[PDB]
RNA sequence: GCAGUCAAGCGUUCAUAGCGACAUUGCUCGGCUCUUCCUAUCAUACCGAAGCAGAAUUCGGUAA
RNA sequence: AACGAGAUUCCCACUGUCCCUAUCUA
RNA sequence: AGAACUGGCGAUGCGGGAUGAACCGAACGUAGAGUUAAGGUGCCGGAAUACACGCUCAUCAGACACCACAAAAGGUGUUAGUUCAUCUAGACAGCCGGACGGUGGCCAUGGAAGUCGGAAUCCGCUAAGGAGUGUGUAACAACUCACCGGCCGAAUGAACUA
């Protein structure tokens, strides 16, 4: 749901049990991943997210309004070296993600820092609430 | 999902193979065999270099 | 099939005529022509769409 | 198709002799039931 | 839940229901045990089967109970509407029989498992298992009548219309076969028969239309002469926040006296007294003013053959229901015509280009031939972009020949000086 | 693992033989069906992607390609096979009367000790109006349902220190068996170029003996690697030329350079002849002989129909790290050095 | 989706062109396909088909015959009953364990002279054959004469059991 | 399951020496990991029935 | 109330314990 | 399950039952010849791909055995029967036609005319037609068969048993 067009493989940097920062001005500062929506299935392999993938994630350090409810979270910053089709390999400074409804519509009004190129392409309304892309 | 050996997909791909999909290969083959025929004449000129 | 000739009915809308000598050729071709037009994963009651053998007969009427 | 398992027609000696004991058991019942 | 109920798991006719639940316990559980095993594995075998059939029937029964709308807890219109279409007492008797049967099956399963942990032979254990599932079968065999009723109600409630008691509504009433079928026929897209007899329509047909940027729904009715079909109309008048459009046939048609329409209007007057009535005419003329004696009534004369007055009735109905520096525009756009989709003579779009060139995902759009250049011979652009470690675009400017010649002057100003020795 | 790739054992030779061939149409012109070279190389390409329907239509894609070195294959014979109820059966092979030093080397395990007396009586068997050679060629044309070409590689034109060329068998998918055996007659002692078999935008199946890893420890212990593998559907990106400078030049880059990196490939030389730049990764390592067949069948999707517009060839140093395409760009960026002046 | 969305569609557009040909030929095929199923269908489906088809024959016999006739005109692992003075009753039953699961209190008793079954509580276990130990334990094996409470209500106070409650669920008795 | 209601016949003649099928009516030791196999298949493939408007679904068939 | 390498739980930091192994040396 | 009596094994080789504790045959010195027992005679395998009358086609037939278990049955497989039925006053099948008026019988109810349902279910007229066998319409109509009658000309029908 929500994702626009096809989705191509980039490296997986954020498994289940990883704390990423929160980037929107909704109230949360960090986010704890519990499940990844639309992942593969091996024996003993943890569900691993990447940039621009909707995960189910809980707030750990933030406003009580945003807590009490496990909610969808789209990862906007990865910090693990993924590849672009334009030659370069790149990575960010920290892991960050933004909270949204199952439809892909944003709760926050602005996203701080850089938003990934792939994430902003796949999710339209993230690019609507984006200050910086790349 | 439809298999690799799914009958309907094999028949749909046979609908493809009687159109553009073979014609391009049957033009490419003519261009390859042409340059192969061109490869005889060059070597025959290098036969006539020694024959000179 | 080799021995079945197809013409369209003049002055009658939406009609295809199958004619020849063998019963197997004409009737199996008629069966083929209506089994390619299967209404798939839908109603029978709601979707009328399809080709149907309206009349089985002879070329020369007497 | 995947051709499924076929039943044997080899009757084992335990089966064959057990068949005889079961048969003679059916006799002893039938002779008693004939009297009533 | 809300307005309509199509989403109900189907109701098996109590003989097939047995053939579903019992066959599933034969296919899904292990089925082969020797008598020569330990007693513990024999016990656990038959316990697993009694319990699994228990969960089987309960799962099917729970689907029925949760699936059907809780009649007295939904909405006053729907509580009464289902009461008119179905014997409400029997509708609650049937669902009570299922709620009874589920608790029965639960009791049976809990009994025979407890009785099963004391079995001494495979035969005794088998007899107890057969006893359990046979007892469940007897319970389900006693349900051949209510489930036959529940399938018919499931089918007929699955096809019922969805009226919203909170949106702006307008009931369409009158005597059966006045011509109100032609009204809803000529106001919206809903196929309602205008067949020349009394009770053609048998239920509440709904038509949606939009006026003044708002969602409206006009509800066609069978009519009032008491019947289940007839009382459906009356309770639709009573429980809906609406205006009622009572239709009259001032003609030889309908086959009923206009005076009987007067008698019926003034008799049904109490329950539509709160609804702000409109009356539409499709000694003698004086008895139309006898109808006018009602506090809230209006009279209009119309013809369904013409399409203007039918619209004007709607306009007055909706009106009753609401109360209840310079821009830059290029002249190349102003002079340009509109895009008519069914025109044989117009410009071909890229949509039609890709069809003519074949396929959606197979056609590659030429980015060239669509951009403006001095010479269209160099339209098929190559553009090198990189030469020897340094990209062309960084070196690329106008007047680079004159700028180069400036650097050529800077050559000869250092050539004769003697830096290259 | 995969139970098809069993027994997981060491191959018969480094030159794996091609197991199946593309079918046959008896109206098509005479053309070769498989080619061989020497795989050695791997490099990066960028290209703009004209693949409609994709997320990268009118965008640019970087990707890994492999460079097989392919010197012009030389024809030294022809084989004819009769169709039997027992399979095929070679009834007659015919050779080229005067063969290279390379192939007479292939006929011996110890080359230097021998009197080099290989085809002496066979060449003396030719020594007349033909008479017996034309008899055996009639024998092939009369019978023999399929006809395969004996070839070999130009090992000396490759930087390999092996000196010993590989014999091969390549069938012909040009109709009328007469035209098969007479194409062969027109090609004894002659050579066949690469681009007379392949071109750009053509799918191939490169077969190779897969990089030996030796002993290794139902998931069983034993041999890993050195297996004869067939990999299908690798798109040919570029066919090259030895005499032609600026092989590394694209439509965009256009700098006079060879696809050969600075100081050559690792563990293998430069390129001094024809090559095929194939997309992805071909089995085997560098210095390995690969046999390139073509597709078996009409394999047209949009991954087989599209035209490749190569934008740039990476010719930077694979031995070490890559910073410079040419030697000219190293000393252009560097400035001038100690031993220079 | 209004009310009769397919019935109105039939009453305006028809069923199909070939709806009557398909139906008539199918009913004519069913005479064969009954026999084609009866000689195929291996396993459980064959047994279920045979039982359903036997039923469909007996019902048809009833229809035809009724028409023809209307033409004219150590622990115990057996089920026991324990009296309401259980709390310290066993004087002479030192270690004779009787679990609470095996205690059935209400026998499913039928009346002989009037074919009505009254599910009534047991009052007293009187005479169990096979064992006079079992009379003192209250065991309800086949042939046991028991006392029946007639609180709910011509009647006979005693009933003889007919089933083996160790095998089936309940205790089934017949009055004397 | 118990008791009754039918009831094809057989009972040594045969319904009043009796047995009697399908129905029906009475109330009510556990768990970690791999290999191979079975189908009594949860999903994937193709079908049949179903108030199956579409979507979604329920039952059933072939199918390891 | 500090303790005692007492025990448990939580919060913060850390790590190949693991996701998922890879390479080198003895 | 308990007795009695009886064989066999046990202290017993050999022929056969493909194989073997109790199954069929069998009076063990060493040899020769003939004849047999049980079991057999397609080839393995010694001995008839004998002869004669039949029955069976099995989507894993059957060769098996007090004819014992799933076993009572289902089947438009096939062959024999038995008991009642029709039949050149024309059998079954087949189309062609009639298939009626009281009468839209009474209650039912918006509308139910045989065919949503509740009770009798009657008369007349015939060659024969039911207060109606299903399809059908809102209700009718129309068609259908059960009942006759017209050409058609010899067998056919039902219920059981093997």
């Amino acid at each position: 749901n929500g994702a626009q067009g096809t989705k191509f493989r980039i490296s997986l940097g954020l498994p289940v049990g990883a704390i990423m920062n929160c980037a929107d001005n909704s109230g949360a500062r960090n986010l704890y991943i519990i499940a990844v929506k639309g992942s593969g299935s091996r024996l003993n392999r943890l569900p691993a997210a990447s940039l621009g993938d909707m995960v189910m994630a809980t707030v750990k350090k933030g406003k009580p309004e945003l807590r009490k409810k496990v909610m969808p979270a789209i990862v906007v910053r990865q910090a693990k070296s993924w590849r672009r089709r334009d030659g370069v390999f790149l990575y960010f400074e920290d892991n960050a993600g933004v909270i949204a409804n199952p439809k892909g519509e944003m709760k926050g009004s602005a996203i701080t820092g850089p938003v990934g190129k792939e994430c902003a392409d796949l999710w339209p309304r993230v690019a609507s609430n984006s200050g910086v892309v790349v | 999902a439809k298999s690799l050996r799914a009958s309907s997909h094999l028949n749909a791909k046979s609908v493809k193979r009687r159109g553009v999909f073979q014609k391009a290969v049957d033009a490419r083959e003519q261009r390859i065999s042409d340059k192969l025929k061109e490869d005889l004449l060059k070597q025959k000129l290098e036969d006539l270099k020694k024959k000179e | 099939r080799d021995g079945v000739t197809i013409e369209f009915s003049t002055n009658v809308k939406d009609e295809i005529v199958l004619s020849g000598n063998s019963v197997e050729d004409v009737s199996q071709n008629a069966a083929d022509l209506q089994q390619i037009c299967r209404v798939r994963n839908k109603d029978i009651r709601k979707f009328l769409d399809g080709i149907y053998v309206s009349h089985k007969g002879f070329i020369t009427e007497d | 198709m995947r051709v499924r398992k076929r039943q044997s027609r080899r009757t084992s000696t335990k089966l064959k002799e057990g068949i005889k004991k079961k048969a003679s058991a059916h006799r002893k019942k039938e002779k008693k039931m004939a009297k009533k | 839940m809300q307005l309509s109920w199509k989403d109900i798991p189907t109701v098996a006719p109590a003989n097939d229901l047995l053939d579903i639940v019992l066959n599933r316990t034969q296919r899904k559980t292990p089925t082969v045990i020797r008598p020569g095993f330990k007693i513990t594995r024999i016990r656990a075998f038959y316990m697993r089967k009694v319990k699994y059939t228990g969960e089987g029937f309960v799962e099917k029964f729970e689907d029925i109970l949760k699936g059907f709308p809780n009649i007295n807890d939904v909405h006053p219109f729907h509580r009464d509407l289902m009461d008119t279409l179905y014997e409400k007492n029997h509708y609650k008797i049937s669902l009570a029989a299922i709620s009874r049967a589920k608790s029965l099956v639960e009791q049976v399963a809990r009994d025979y498992v407890r009785l099963l942990k004391f079995g001494q032979s495979l035969f005794q254990c088998k007899q107890l298992k057969r006893a359990a599932l046979g007892r469940m079968a007897t319970i389900v065999k006693k349900l051949r009548d209510p489930l036959a009723y529940l399938e018919q109600v499931r089918q007929h409630i699955g096809r019922l219309p969805s009226i919203d008691p909170n949106t702006r509504t307008l009931l369409i009433c009158g005597y059966p076969n006045v011509g109100k079928s032609s009204f809803l026929r000529c106001i919206t897209k809903s196929d309602v028969d205008v067949q020349p007899y009394a009770f053609t329509t048998k239920s509440l047909y709904v038509g949606h239309f939009d006026y003044k940027y708002l969602r409206f729904q006009a509800i066609d009715t069978p009519g009032i002469l008491m019947n289940n079909i007839e009382m459906q109309s009356i309770y639709a008048i009573a429980h809906l926040r609406s205006c009622v459009l009572y239709f009259m046939d001032l003609s030889e048609q309908c086959g009923f006296t206009i005076e009987a329409q007067v008698k019926l209007f003034h008799s049904i007057k109490p329950l539509f007294a709160n609804k702000s009535v409109m009356v539409v005419i499709n000694e003698r003329a004086q008895l139309l003013e006898s109808v006018k004696e009602v506090p809230g009534v209006e009279i209009m004369t119309s013809s369904c053959q013409l399409e203007e007055n039918v619209m004007e009735v709607r306009n007055k109905a909706c009106e009753k229901l609401l109360a209840s520096r310079t821009p830059f525009i290029p002249e190349s756009v102003k002079n340009l015509k509109k895009y008519d989709p069914e025109d044989p003579n117009r410009r071909k779009l890229a949509r039609d280009i890709e069809a003519e060139n074949g396929g959606a995902g197979v056609f590659n759009v030429n980015l060239k031939d669509k951009y403006l250049l001095e010479d269209d011979e160099w339209k098929n652009d190559i553009m090198p972009e990189i030469l020897d470690g340094k990209n062309v675009y960084d070196f690329l400017d106008p007047e680079i020949a004159a700028k180069l010649q400036a650097l050529e002057e800077e050559e000869e100003k250092l050539e004769n000086e003697g830096f290259y020795n | 693992g995969h139970l098809g790739f069993l027994p997981r054992k060491r191959a018969a030779s480094i030159r794996a033989r091609v197991k199946a061939f593309p079918k046959d149409d008896r109206s098509k012109p005479v053309a070769l069906t498989s080619f061989l070279g020497y795989k050695a190389g791997m490099t990066t390409i960028v290209r703009d992607l004209d693949r409609p329907g994709s997320k990268f239509h009118k965008r640019e894609v970087v990707e890994a390609v492999t460079v097989v070195d392919t010197p012009p294959v030389v024809v030294v014979g022809v084989v004819g096979y009769v169709e039997t109820p027992r399979g095929l059966r070679s009834l007659t092979t015919v050779w080229a009367e005067h063969l290279s030093d390379e192939v007479k080397r292939r006929f011996y395990k110890n080359w230097y000790k021998s009197k080099k007396k290989a085809f002496t009586k066979y060449s003396a068997k030719y020594a007349q109006d033909g008479a017996g050679i034309e008899r055996e060629l009639a024998r092939i044309k009369k019978y023999a349902s399929v006809v395969r070409v004996l070839v070999h590689t130009q090992i000396r034109k490759t930087p390999l220190a092996q000196k010993k060329a590989h014999l091969a068998e390549i069938q012909l998918n040009g109709g009328s068996i007469s035209e098969k055996v007479d194409w062969a007659r027109e090609h004894f002692e002659k050579t066949v170029a690469v681009d007379s078999v392949f071109e750009q935008n053509e799918m191939i199946d490169a077969i190779a003996v897969t990089k030996g890893h030796g002993f290794e420890g139902v998931a069983r212990a034993g041999q890993r690697g050195y297996h004869s593998r067939t990999s299908i559907n690798h798109k040919i990106y570029r066919v090259g030329k030895g005499d032609d400078e600026a092989n590394g030049a694209t439509s965009f880059d256009r700098t006079k350079k060879t696809i050969t990196p600075m100081g050559g490939f690792v563990h293998y030389g430069e390129i001094k002849n024809d090559f095929i730049m194939v997309k992805g990764c071909i089995p085997g390592n560098r210095k390995r002989i690969v046999t390139l067949r073509k597709s078996l069948y009409t394999n047209t999707s949009r991954k087989a129909l599209e035209e490749v517009s190569l934008k740039w060839i990476d010719t930077a140093s694979k031995f070490g790290k890559g910073r410079f395409q040419t030697p000219a760009e190293k000393h252009a960026f560097m400035g001038t050095l100690k031993k220079d002046l | 989706p209004q009310n009769d969305y397919i019935e109105r569609h039939i009453k305006q557009h028809g069923k199909r062109l070939d709806h009557e040909e398909r139906k008539r030929k199918r009913e004519a095929r069913e005479s064969h396909k009954i026999s084609e199923r009866a000689q195929k269908l291996t396993g459980w489906k064959g047994k279920q088909f045979a039982k359903k088809r036997y039923a469909e024959k007996v019902s048809m016999r009833k229809k035809i015959k009724a028409h023809e006739q209307s033409k004219v005109k150590r622990m115990i692992t057996k089920h026991t009953f324990v009296g309401e003075g259980f709390t310290r009753r066993p004087v002479k039953m030192e270690r004779i364990i009787r679990p609470s699961a095996l205690r059935q209190k209400k026998a499913n008793v039928t009346h002989p002279e009037l074919g009505v079954t009254v599910f009534l509580p047991i009052l007293a276990v009187k005479k169990n054959p096979q064992s006079p130990m079992y009379t003192q334990l209250g065991v309800l094996t086949k042939g046991t004469i028991i006392e029946v409470n007639v609180s709910e209500l011509v009647w006979g106070k005693y009933a003889q059991v007919t089933n083996e409650p160790d095998r089936d669920g309940c205790v089934n008795a017949v009055l004397l």
